[PDB]
């Protein structure tokens, strides 16, 4: 059981080993709809570097539809300001390569290649509730 | 006698020779061949006083003045290249010397410089890297007030000159002019020098930023990310504030009043919707004056904030629609309050608290009020009436929440209030909603309250408004030169009146009745007593009030754009009463027109009124004796004909600013009836 608030695994791979099971074996519920994830979604949850949410010692993930939906709502709600990558580097005194930026549509962390694309196409990065976001390749093409 | 760098002594060599040969062209050759070179200047010296002596000697000759000007025009465009492409300052931190040398020239503000030389120099200077600006600003903060005034004036004249000289319109924005933008960035540099040069109190006055927890949805998304404990991130902070380590809010008293940095001509020309856009979305080719808030007047700022509020209200409306499309749930796009006239405080509390607990984001919707039993569309008049009722009810001494001072006519928190922290939260929320809906409220708080709302504790100096009887007494105690312990016999214990009039003894320090106040500890006692009266006596109530206010303003640019003195203006409105502007915007109904004899006589009378009669007239017609943000011209007063000549007094509808005026037969009768109405109301 994961009824200890502090000492339960956070990332799906860890939960796999903690339950002596593999990503190919495990079945999980989405934290909003409590519907079961498709295996494709489970993989993507691992790829998106997201955290397991726990209620009463039970683990929950998030499916694709819910994640996109709530992310889009959060964009509409806590948008702050948009900067160019160059400007952003100066505000944070670090190169964009190193700065933590996620996909605004699907939370997937952005690769330095995608970060470069933002600089190449003179596109801005959006601050939402104090965290920075951009658009990954799979969301700038749709 | 060619030389690569210059000094006072080297200059003197030529002063004498030029006088002796009755010539100036050699010295002009020299000065030109010097000051056209950035390197020569950077290498020449920091020797402020030498520079000052040199200028005081050289600028005495007209021929040499034109040479300085002509050298500066040549110098600056090259310096811009050095800073933009070669990062020269990162190779030689002495490069800043150049700008220090030039700025000590006293004649930069004469028109000859304003037309070309100073603009170019501003373009160069405004490109300095932040660390260099920080070095320069820290130096300027040691200058005399008149010198800050001179530098401020030097750029103010330039911004004024360029705004007046160029035709700006909705296609040619002030935001597209490099000269004004560069000048503004320079002026910003001066502004922070003024801030840092003032009195700054950072170690005894900070209060914690209390943020309302977001709705469960955003919480779950924050939990799904690694942000469970990272709820506190602050608003958009100015890079210079970061580099200097001092906020605009930290300076208790500047060298030059912040109001003098407001450039009214600029404010008359600036289009705020576009500026706010550029503030929100960074574009490489356009600037935003909101990044330079010191230059904007309260009207212009409020219009920016109003765009923020409206854009958010509209975003919440979009979210409402999106929720309805994906999950079928029907949410109200407005903050619809329904209340009973006999229970306004209770109904408003329960509703606003259920809303704050179920969804703290709802408080950011557009306010819409409905009195249970009444029928009308809330175009703001019903809301205004609701605010009047709430404010009147909350300040009634029978509720015991506030104490009213007859002397200052200001309200202050009752330390002895048993009432629940709910009511204090309600009044806090109401203030927030008023700013959010641009409605002036007849609330009368001393400056300390707006400082505490911004997160600064009230200091001894703030008692000067809230408790004059107290402030004066404490000031007297500080000014006394005898043995405080033997002469005043006061201890670290004070007396406070309960609701029932009983004197409650409060110990400022443990067993305070046994601890005497001595000359060495009196300043500490004053700090503690001030801290008790301004904080520790009301802290229970005030903390609730402040929470209520932040529930509406937590994400607003308010903390960045405004100061305590400007918050007051947003909530209560201005004390300046321009009746010419009121005449220009007044509308007429019932068959009156601007060309009606009675209307012309009305304006002759009203212009001849005293300021007190004018305040009474506004109170009568509008429900407040203050003018909205931007003056009386923003008040859409309507003079509506209330029948032919009669013995009746005029009447008013304060919720819509309508004056019901009979068509009197004479100017004297109009004056006498109007004076009587406004005096006896
Ligand atoms: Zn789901
Ligand atoms: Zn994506």
């Amino acid at each position: 059981m994961f009824q200890d608030p502090q000492e339960r695994p956070r990332k799906l791979p860890q939960l796999c080993t903690e339950l002596q099971t593999t990503i190919h074996d495990i079945i999980l519920e989405c934290v909003y709809c409590k519907q079961q994830l498709l295996r494709r979604e489970v993989y993507d949850f691992a790829f998106r570097d997201l955290c397991i949410v726990y209620r009463d010692g039970n683990p929950y993930a998030v499916c694709d539809k819910c994640l996109k939906f709530y992310s889009k709502i959060s964009e509409y709600r806590h948008y702050s300001y948009s900067l160019y990558g160059t400007t952003l580097e100066q505000q944070y005194n670090k190169p964009l390569s190193d700065l933590l930026i996620r996909c605004i549509n699907c939370q997937k962390p952005l690769s330095p290649e995608e970060k470069q694309r933002h600089l190449d196409k003179k596109q801005r990065f959006h601050n939402i509730r104090g965290r920075w976001t951009g658009r990954c390749m799979s969301c700038s093409r749709s | 006698k060619d030389v690569t760098y210059l000094t006072e002594e080297k200059v003197y060599e030529i002063l004498e020779l030029c006088r002796e040969r009755e010539d100036y062209s050699p010295l002009i050759r020299v000065i030109g061949r010097v000051f056209s070179s950035a390197e020569a200047l950077v290498q020449s010296f920091v020797d402020i006083d030498a520079i000052r002596r040199v200028y005081t000697r050289l600028l005495s000759n007209e021929k040499i003045e034109t040479a300085f000007l002509n050298a500066l025009v040549y110098l600056s465009p090259n310096v811009e290249c050095d800073l933009t492409y070669h990062n020269v300052y990162s190779r030689d931190p002495n490069y800043l010397n150049l700008f220090i040398i030039v700025m000590e020239n006293r004649n930069l503000h004469s028109p000859e410089y304003l037309e070309m030389a100073l603009p170019l120099f501003c373009k160069a200077m405004s490109k300095l890297p932040l660390a260099a600006q920080g070095k320069l600003i820290r130096l300027w903060s040691k200058y005399n007030a008149d010198q800050i005034r001179r530098m401020m004036e030097t750029f103010q004249q330039l911004i004024t000159y360029k705004v007046i000289s160029n035709e700006f319109n909705s296609r040619n924005l002030v935001n597209d002019d490099d000269a004004i933008v560069a000048a503004s960035k320079c002026l910003k540099m001066v502004y922070y020098a003024n801030v840092v040069g003032g009195e700054v109190d950072t170690n005894h006055n900070e209060e914690d930023d209390e943020e309302p927890i977001p709705e469960s949805s955003e919480l779950t998304l924050q939990e799904l990310l690694g942000e469970e404990r990272r709820n506190k991130k602050g608003p958009r902070v100015d890079p210079l504030e970061t580099e200097l380590g001092v906020k605009t809010l930290d300076c208790r008293k500047p060298l030059i009043p912040f109001e003098e940095f407001i450039n009214e001509p600029l404010n008359e020309v600036l289009e705020m919707d576009k500026d706010y856009t550029f503030f929100k979305v960074e574009t490489e080719n356009k600037f935003s004056f909101m990044t330079c808030p010191f230059i904007l007047n309260a009207v212009t700022k409020n219009l920016g904030l109003y765009y923020d509020n409206r854009i958010r209200m509209y975003s919440e409306r979009r979210i409402t629609v999106l929720y309805s499309l994906v999950q079928g749930q029907q949410l109200n796009p407005y903050l619809r309050l329904k209340v009973r006239r006999d229970h306004i405080i209770d109904d408003a509390l329960v509703r606003l608290e259920m809303i704050a607990m179920e969804n703290p984001a709802d408080l950011k919707k557009q306010l819409y009020v409905e009195f249970e039993g009444e029928q009308g569309v809330d175009e703001g008049g019903v809301s205004k009436e609701f605010f009047q009722l709430v404010v009147e009810e909350i300040f009634n001494p029978d509720i015991g929440m506030f104490t009213y001072d007859e002397s200052t006519k200001l309200f202050w928190f009752n330390p002895s209030s048993f009432e629940t922290e709910g009511q204090f939260t309600l009044i806090g929320i109401v203030l927030g909603l008023a700013i959010y809906n641009n409605c002036i409220l007849d609330v009368h708080f001393p400056m300390v309250v707006y400082r505490k709302l911004m997160g600064k504790k009230g200091t001894f100096r703030d008692l000067g408004d809230s408790h004059p009887v107290l402030y004066q007494s404490l000031k007297d105690l500080l000014e006394y030169e005898g043995n405080v312990e033997d002469d005043m016999m006061i201890t670290f214990q004070i007396s406070q009146t309960d609701l029932f009039g009983n004197p409650m003894m409060y110990d400022l320090k443990e067993n305070g009745d046994k601890i005497p106040i001595t000359n060495e500890n009196r300043k500490e006692f004053v700090n503690l007593y001030s801290d008790y009266i301004l904080n520790k006596s009301v802290e229970k109530q005030f903390k609730a009030f402040r929470r209520g206010f932040h529930m509406v303003t937590n994400e607003s640019p308010l903390k960045y754009l405004f100061r305590p003195e400007e918050i007051e203006l947003l909530i209560c409105g201005s004390r300046n009463l321009d009746f010419q502007a009121l005449e220009e915007t007044t509308e007429y109904d019932g068959g009156y027109t601007r060309d009606s004899v009675l209307i012309r006589e009305f304006w002759e009378i009203v212009h001849s009124f005293t300021d007190e009669q004018k305040r009474l007239f506004l109170q009568f017609t509008t429900g407040t004796d203050r003018a909205p943000v931007g003056g009386l011209g923003k008040l859409k007063m309507i003079i509506a004909k209330n029948g032919p000549d009669t013995e009746r007094l005029p009447t008013s509808h304060t919720c819509f600013n309508v004056l019901l005026l009979p068509e009197y037969s004479s100017k004297e009768k109009l004056k006498e009836r109007l004076l009587k109405a406004i005096t006896y109301a």
